[PDB]
This record gives structure tokens, C-alpha cells and sequence, in this order.
């Protein structure tokens, strides 16, 4: 069930849900495993907010263990294409594609909760078939791994070699460690 | 009798930053004088009456244009505010007295008064309004507009009967709120996809461009009766003074407020000078206020408020120097003792 | 004047709308011929025949009523229904406008009976208040002694002898008409999609209009009954606007040229330039209304400098001048 | 005097100035004796502005009446700067506003404040 909130305005009472009410304030949610259906929905929300106001910041809370890499790339392109700066805040956890999107936000606007956790790992795939087909798929996944590493180094500011070594295996970093690594900028502990 | 170039040259001596406004007004007024010179109008086609409408943002100088053109012309020129105009048979000032005001200014010269010009200011104030919460009888409103339309169209009414068909009529008044209807019609929707044109709210067409494109339906929706709009084929639209125009009006004019304060301090034997880097800073601040030329006086008054509060009390004062920092509030005005 | 004479004179000031001119001319001739018979020897009473005008915005519906009225010495007034005209909180009753018509006729009620009061934007009050205006306007359209008491003693004139012409730029009326007589779907492969920039058949479709169509549009049955005479106006095509520049007696080109002839300088507009102005006017969607503004602005630059310049015999405007590539060529002499 | 009969200046009906006029009738039209007099007003709560509906139209019978009273109540200009004024009226509904403030307790959950009508504060 989704609670229905009411917003008081001069025109009159308006009916909205919990998610819709926050969307009107330029807020987006990224919950559940990343896929084509959910990823497309997020992209649509970003486009709508840009048309309403191409200057106000668009928030996006990332809370998911990850999902399809291809689906996640669409969200990254939209964030870097729309003029409004996308502010990403990590809530709960952000692993696999979630971690990549966390560091993809506008510089100086990335935040995370004090107890949030971010995990980064190399791309996961796999193909079965003839030898020739397996070779093509192996090259494709390798190329995606290199591109992802370069993008990560661009935001976090670390060297390309450092990112590759740290992505060889799953790496768990707490909120304080994320700031030093470069994934996020500051930590939102209490409202001031 | 004066060519459009002559009126423009002498008109800019007082008004600044309105070259387009003076060009349209000069052409329309010049054409009317040509018809008056030779009223036979042998041509089959009868040119419509050339009535110029002065519409623009507050403080642009619409009333200033009316006064400046009066000096150049020798025909009688009387100014009447529509606020006092009311329906006949009431304590309010009758609208039929406007024509009389033109005769008195001409020394009762009815023969020479038929070629006069009358200007009306604050026309938007008499826009028809719903008489629901109004007083028992809406003396002021659509009644004044309809009565004026009688003379604009051309009728003989009284003294000696005077024909208003050939009497040039010029309208004025700053239409407050008309920019909302104009912007609503011209503005179009914006797409949401990647291949869509998205315009930021800050990067919105200035009010000057919106007024440059107007349609009769906008005036009718504002309150003006539809017949009144048709009678004014010429619509001279003004534009808000730009930053470059504000600085010019701040120094070039003989009665510039800058020199007004300088003479004010001369009473006690003190004088002040405004640095060039400070004149432009004052102009930009005035533009933010959106009050036109009137905002320049307020800005300088506040900046010099402290100077006038303690200068007379102090002794051994010779000169005062004000720069951009002083007006911006960063530091206090400089003063050299002597 | 007989209907034929009325048609000959009106076609000079306004061009096109052949069908609307035939129905409009007969309607005015039948109404006025009845009023002239004030004696009414025959016991049969003469009833008014209200006229209805339907056409796209900018087609000249208002110009047809005003121009036709000028042919006669009777007064003509106009009103707008967008303000919800009514004697109450709904708006401002048009009764005041009726008194204005009386004023034009030296404030004589006898002559005011021949009024041609016209109400524009009538389609804007269609029922979806909207229906309230129509209901209150039913009696006014027909005979009704009640009206604003004039102040010249208080009289009460009837609105039965004054002709009433209601006309508005109905939006979407062509869709309902097509769905009634014309066949075919509007969506699908087999649907007959009408090009927005081509195949301007809206005017022809409007001719096949019946009272049933107006009922669905929103107009109440009582209002439609009040208007027995119905007329239609076809949209002005790109070529039609070109003719309006020269064919009309008081055309824009003739007015500006005559003005320049006063100083001895004659300006001539070539056929190439006329079509250039018409094509851009259609894009602006302003119709014939914007033709005077665009043409004046094009020649405004040279008009201002014309009186000051010396040694001028006759100027000319080329097609490139309209586009701004060059300026009007001047022949020294 | 009656506050309901009063109305904003510039409209038909008795205005604020009429209040002093009635006082003159009681003081045989004597300026000296009028300055030392006292006035009373009844049904003052009837001219209260309708705060529920935002002010969009001139409330001649409401807000306008109070605005005009702001001058003569404390003294303005006949001068009314030396006559005591007493206002009285059976304010209806004022108890609801007071309760909504002092009580400041409501809700559905366990932490809410729910009490029977008997325990609720009386008017
Ligand atoms: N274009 C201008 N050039 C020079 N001085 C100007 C100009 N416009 C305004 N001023 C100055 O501003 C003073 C007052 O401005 P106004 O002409 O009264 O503005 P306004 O448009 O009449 O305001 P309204 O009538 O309330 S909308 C004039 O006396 C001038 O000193
Ligand atoms: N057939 C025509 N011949 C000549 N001029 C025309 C013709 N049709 C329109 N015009 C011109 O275009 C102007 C606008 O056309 P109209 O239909 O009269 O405007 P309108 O009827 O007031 O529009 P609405 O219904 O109020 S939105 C007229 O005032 C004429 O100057
Ligand atoms: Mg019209």
C-alpha cells in the first residue's frame, strides 16, 4: 500500500501519493535491482524535471545492490546530459551499478548517510556457445570493464591503475572511507 | 511643418534610450500634419486617422515625451489624467471639459484651436471593471471610455461648436498587467524529450520584447472597449531604459539628480563628485529595482543618506568623494578636510 | 437598394466570400424592406430575421458586418461575448452598447430601431457560466421592451426592430460536421488525415452545416432557433491574401502609395513583392489583420527618410527588400 | 451605538463619524462637554474580519469598519483624543480558537491526547 498525502494550495486540495509528492519537489528514488523497466522509469522522471525547470537541482537517492550494467548506463548518460545538476545521496547501500551512479553525480553535491555502505566490483557476465561466439562476448565484457574504470577515475579523481586494482574483487568501504576515496564529498549526519 | 528628422533630433535632447519610440511617433505625427496642410485628400483612398498610443513600463518617460513634443509644436497642447475623468452629471470632473481646456490655452482662438493636439495620460486606469463590489453607480469605468470614443471618432459638440475630426488625439498611460496576457498568448509549450527546446526561467524574453508584439485582443481583454482599439491604428510601444541609457540620463540631462545633490551641498559650502566607476554601478542597481528612472533618485538618496546626516554637523569639510565601493556599502564615503 | 445593387457595392471593399455575400445581402434587404413598411397595411406582422456568421478567425466576419453597415446611414455597434455580457455579476450587459447605437443616431430612438448590433466571439460561450449567458441572451435576441432606462425622463425601447447578427470563430466545428456527412476514420492507416499546411477544405465543409451540428457544439436549442439565417465563410488561401493587397478599393498598397504621392514620390509594388508578404503573413497566423503591420514595418525605414532625402522622383520596393537583403531602390531625378 | 449598522467610509450607511454625531445629540451639541464624554459600542465582534476566506474584496462591513475605527478610537480629527471608549460583543466561536492553542493536543496514535467531552474544558 502507498499512503496518499494531500498538498494544500491556493487552487484547492490535491491528491498525491508518497512518491508523487516528493517527485514534485525534484526528488527521484532508485530502489530494487537495476533493470530495463525500472531504469527507463527513472530516465523519464529526469526528463520531466528538466522541462519544468532546467536550473533547479534534481535529487536522486540510490539504494540498491545493483543490476544490469546496460540498464544502468542509460541513467548515467541522462544525468550527464540534462543541464540540471543531479545530486546523488546513498541510503542504506549502493553496490555494483549503484556505486557507479553514486559517484556520477555533479561534483561537490555528492552525499551519503553516516551508516551507508558502498561496494565496487568488476563487471559480471558470461556466455555459452561456440568457441568463436565465446571469444566475441569475452572481448565485449572486457571493453565494458575498461570504460567503467575510466569513468570511475574521472569522478573520484584516482588514477586509472588504482581503480583497476581495487575492482579486481569486491571492496566494501564505509561512509567515512568513501569521502577519502572520492566516491562522495561529505556525509549528512544531522540537519543544520 | 517639421520633418521627421528635425523632431527626432530635438526630441532626444530630453529623452534618452528610446530611439525606436521617437521614430514611430515622429513618422505618425508628421503624416498627420501633412493631411492637415492639404485636407482636400484628392486621393480616393481615405487614410485612417493617425493616433499614436504611448504604452510602456512605469518610469520609461511616457509623460516626458508628451511634454517635450509640446515645446517643439506651437499648437495648443493640454494634458488630462483619466483618473479625474468621470461620467456627466456627477461631482466628478466631466469628460466634456477636455475640449474646453484646449480652447482656453489658445486664448479663446476657436479658429486656430481646431488644429490643436490633446494628450491623455493613465488610460488604463479607466479600464472597464466589474461593478459587483463597486458603489451603487459605477461613475468611473466603462462610462468614461465610451464618452471619450465619441470625440475620438469625430463629432461636433460644445460656446462655439468645435469639430474634433481633424484634432489630433494622442493616448498614454502605462498598462500595468498587460504583459501577462501578451506573454500568455505568444509563449508556447516546451518539450520533454532529449530533442526538445528547453528554456530556463531566468532566460526569459524581457518585457521590452513582449510589448513590441501586441494584438488588439490583448487590449480588449485588459478592459479597453473594442471600438477604442480600432481608433488608434498607431501604437508607439516604448522599452525599459537599459543600463547604458540610465547612465546617460544620470549625467547628460541638465536637471540630472547627480547635479541636484551637488547644488544641495553648495548651500553649506561643500561639493561632491561622483566617480565614473560609480555611475555605472548605480545604473545597474536601478535596473534591478525595475522602477525606471525613478529608481536612480532613491539609490543615490540611500547611499548619501549618511553623508547628509553628519556632514552639516561636522566642521572643516572641503570636498566629498564617492566611488563604487562607497555606494555598494563596502566603505564609508571619503572626505578631505580643508 | 435591391440585393443585386448591395452585392455590387460590397464586393468592391471586400473580396472573396461569394456565398456569404449572397446570403448576407438578401438577409439585410429582407429585414430593412420590412422596417421601411412601418404602416404594415397587411394584418400579418413582420418578424425579424437574425443572421449567423460562422468562419475561421481572421476570415473577415467582422469586416462584413461593418462594411455592409457603412453602405447605409444606419448606425452600427459591436460587442464581445468573451466578457460574459449580462445585467448582473455574470458581466456587463450589452444594453449599454445598444444605447451607444442610439447615440450615434443623434440620440433618436426612432432611428435606433434600424440598428445592426453585432456580437462577436459568440462561440466562446458554448455550453461545457457558459450556458447562463446563452439563456439570458435568448430574450434579448428577440423582442423585449426591457432594457437599461435611457437618460434622455426614462424610456424603454424594444429590441425587436433592431437587427441582431451573431458571429464567432467556432473551433472544432469542422470536426463534428465531417463525422456527420463525411465518412472515414481519423486515426489509422485507412484514416483520411488532413494536412495542416495543405488541402484547406474547411471552408467547403462548413457550407454543409445544419442546426444539429450546432446542438452538439454546445449551443442550446433555443439560441439556434433565434438565428434562422445561417452563413459560412471560407478560409483565405495564400493567393487570396495577395488579391486583398490590390483588388480592394481601400487596400493597403493603395493607401500607402497615395500617401507618398502627396510629396511627389510614387511607390510601386511588383507582383513578386506582394506574394512574398503573403507567404510570411500566413506563417504568422495573423491573417489579413497582420498584413498592415508587416507591410508598414517593411517600408517604415524608407518612409521616415523619404521626406528628408532630396532629388527623389519615385521609389520602388523589390522582393529582396521584404526579406531584408537590400533596401527599396530609388530612381534619382 | 451598534457596530452592525456601521460601514466603511465612502459607502451608503452610517459611518464611523456618525458615532460622534450621536454623542453630540446626547451632549446638546457642546464641544466642551463632548470632549469629557464616554462612548459605548455593542456587537463589536460582528465587524470581525473573515480570516477563513483570504481578503479579496473590500469588506466594507468588516475589515473596513475596523480600519476606520483605528483613528477615532485613539483620537483623530471634532477631536476624540480625550473620550473613553468601551467596546463589547458576544464573541461567538472565540472559544474554539483558544482551545486549539492551550490544548494543543490531538491525534490517533497512542501518544495522542484524547479526552471525553466531560473532561474537555468548558466555554
Ligand atoms: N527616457 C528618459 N530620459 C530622461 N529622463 C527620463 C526618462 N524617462 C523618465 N525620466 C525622468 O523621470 C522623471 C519622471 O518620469 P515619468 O516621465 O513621470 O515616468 P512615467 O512613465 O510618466 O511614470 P508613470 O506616468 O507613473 S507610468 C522625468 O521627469 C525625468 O526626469
Ligand atoms: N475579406 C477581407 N478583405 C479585406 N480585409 C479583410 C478581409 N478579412 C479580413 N480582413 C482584415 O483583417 C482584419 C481582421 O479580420 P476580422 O475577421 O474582421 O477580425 P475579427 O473578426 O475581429 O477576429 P475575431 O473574431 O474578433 S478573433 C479586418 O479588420 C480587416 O482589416
Ligand atoms: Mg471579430
Amino acid at each position: 500500500l502507498v499512503p496518499m498525502v494531500i498538498e494544500q494550495t491556493s487552487r484547492g486540495e490535491r491528491s498525491f501519493d508518497i512518491y508523487s509528492r516528493l517527485l514534485k519537489e525534484r526528488v527521484i528514488f532508485l530502489t530494487g535491482q537495476v533493470e530495463d523497466h525500472m531504469a527507463n522509469l527513472i530516465v523519464a522522471q529526469m526528463l520531466f524535471l528538466e522541462a519544468e525547470n532546467p536550473e533547479k537541482d534534481i535529487y536522486l537517492y540510490i539504494n540498491s545492490p545493483g543490476g544490469v550494467i546496460t540498464a544502468g548506463m542509460s541513467i548515467y548518460d541522462t544525468m550527464q546530459f540534462i543541464k540540471p545538476d543531479v545530486s546523488t545521496i546513498c541510503m542504506g547501500q549502493a553496490a555494483s551499478m549503484g556505486a557507479f551512479l553514486l559517484t556520477a553525480g555533479a561534483k561537490g553535491k555528492r552525499f551519503c548517510l553516516p551508516n551507508s555502505r558502498v561496494m565496487i566490483h568488476q563487471p559480471l557476465g558470461g556466455y555459452q556457445g561456440q568457441a568463436t561466439d565465446i571469444e566475441i562476448h569475452a572481448r565485449e565484457i572486457l571493453k565494458v570493464k575498461g570504460r567503467m574504470n575510466e569513468l570511475m577515475a574521472l569522478h573520484t579523481g584516482q588514477s586509472l591503475e588504482q581503480i583497476e586494482r581495487d575492482t579486481e574483487r569486491d571492496r566494501f568501504l564505509s561512509a567515512p572511507e568513501a569521502v577519502e576515496y572520492g566516491l562522495v564529498d561529505s556525509i549528512l549526519t544531522h540537519r543544520n | 511643418l517639421p520633418t521627421p528628422h528635425e523632431i527626432r533630433n530635438h526630441l532626444d535632447d530630453y529623452v534618452i534610450g528610446q530611439e525606436q519610440a521617437k521614430k514611430v511617433l515622429a513618422v505618425a505625427v508628421y503624416n498627420h500634419y501633412k493631411r492637415l496642410r492639404n485636407g482636400d485628400t484628392s486621393n480616393g483612398v481615405e487614410l485612417g486617422k493617425s493616433n499614436i498610443l504611448l504604452i510602456g513600463p512605469t518610469g520609461s518617460g511616457k509623460t516626458l515625451l508628451a511634454e517635450t513634443l509640446a515645446r517643439l509644436l506651437d499648437v495648443p497642447f493640454t494634458m488630462a489624467d483619466a483618473t479625474t475623468l468621470t461620467e456627466a452629471g456627477y461631482v466628478g470632473e466631466d469628460v466634456e471639459n477636455i475640449i474646453q481646456k484646449l480652447l482656453q490655452k489658445c486664448d479663446y482662438d476657436v479658429q486656430k484651436a481646431q488644429r490643436g493636439i490633446v494628450y491623455i495620460d493613465e488610460i488604463d486606469k479607466i479600464s472597464r471593471k466589474s461593478d459587483n463590489p463597486s458603489i451603487t453607480r459605477d461613475v468611473s469605468g466603462e462610462g468614461v471610455q465610451q464618452a471619450l470614443l465619441k470625440l475620438i471618432e469625430g463629432t461636433v459638440a460644445a460656446f462655439l461648436q468645435v469639430d474634433t475630426s481633424k484634432i489630433l488625439f494622442i493616448c498614454g498611460g502605462a498598462f500595468a498587467g498587460l504583459d501577462k496576457v501578451i506573454s500568455h498568448r505568444v509563449e508556447t509549450g516546451s518539450g520533454i524529450g532529449f530533442g526538445a527546446t528547453v528554456k530556463a526561467k531566468s532566460d526569459k524574453a524581457s518585457e521590452g520584447e513582449l510589448l513590441a508584439q501586441v494584438e488588439p485582443e490583448d487590449l480588449i481583454k485588459f478592459g479597453l472597449i473594442p471600438e477604442f482599439i480600432g481608433r488608434l491604428p498607431v501604437v508607439a510601444t516604448l522599452n525599459e531604459l537599459s543600463e547604458e541609457a540610465l547612465i546617460q540620463i544620470l549625467k547628460e540631462p541638465k536637471n540630472a539628480l547627480t547635479k541636484q545633490y551637488q547644488a544641495l551641498f553648495n548651500l553649506e559650502g561643500v561639493d561632491l563628485e561622483f566617480r565614473d566607476e560609480a555611475l555605472d554601478a548605480i545604473a545597474k542597481k536601478a535596473m534591478a529595482r525595475k522602477t525606471g528612472a525613478r529608481g536612480l533618485r532613491s539609490i543615490v538618496e540611500a547611499a548619501l543618506l549618511d553623508t547628509m546626516y553628519d556632514l552639516p554637523s561636522m566642521e572643516d569639510v572641503e570636498k566629498v568623494v564617492i566611488d563604487e565601493s562607497v555606494i555598494d556599502g563596502q566603505s564609508e564615503p571619503l572626505l578631505i578636510y580643508g
